[PDB]
């Protein structure tokens, strides 16, 4: 499920930063805290938004709405 | 109109035709969404 | 392996998607060999009956010897089921949840 566009608490916008955040994690091999602070996420609620996100859109995408089995 | 379930082939079926796909021969057929978008008000 | 015969008499392997959507029953068929023997004896009063082999029907040399006996349900992912050896792409194209 694609990243929330806005922060549920302070109204800020975090939706656009997900793509750039993923870059710092393996291209620059940085840790999670410094990467989170590199993008201006300073309140811990924005860090909560980005840090604990389960990206489920890459699993539905390998799939079709037609013929799942059980 | 309808659509196949494996290859999603575009098919048209009458009220008497067999419910099958012509190319793959499967027995599972799906509808097609209303082509003309219809506006609504939620009440 | 599990399979289904439609009303038209055509036979095709049954997969869990079709069983789920079409309200079928995931099951397979059981085949058992059967052999028959007939013995005949002369019923002489006061004497023990001595039967002798005369006729023995055994079709082990032909595919007609397998008597169909019934259908047995199959539990998912067991040895017989098709899902046992499916890889991730196999599960996706058949549309399983990994």
């Amino acid at each position: 499920m694609i990243v929330p566009v806005r922060c549920f608490s302070c109204g800020k916008v975090v939706g656009d930063k997900w793509e750039s955040y993923l870059n710092l994690l393996q291209e620059d091999e940085l840790d999670e805290g410094t990467a989170l602070s590199r993008l201006g996420l300073k309140r811990y609620c924005c860090r909560r938004m980005i840090l604990t996100h389960v990206d489920l859109i890459e699993k539905f995408l390998r799939y079709n709405p037609l013929e799942k089995r059980d | 109109k309808y659509i196949c379930a494996e290859c999603s082939s575009k098919l048209s079926l009458s009220r008497t035709d067999a419910v099958r796909c012509k190319d793959c021969g499967h027995r599972i057929l799906l509808k097609a969404r209303t082509k003309r978008l219809v506006q609504f008000e939620a009440r | 392996k599990p399979m289904v015969n439609e009303s038209d008499g055509v036979t095709h392997a049954l997969y869990p998607q079709e069983a789920r959507l079409r309200n079928l029953t995931y099951s397979s068929g059981l085949f058992v060999d059967v052999k028959k023997r007939t013995y005949e004896a002369i019923d002489v009063p006061g004497r023990e009956l001595k039967y002798e082999l005369i006729a023995e029907e055994s079709e082990d040399d032909s595919e007609s010897g397998k008597v169909f006996i019934g259908r047995l349900p199959i539990m998912l992912r067991s040895k017989n089921c098709y899902l046992s050896e499916a890889t991730e792409s196999d599960l996706y194209k058949l549309k399983e949840c990994p």
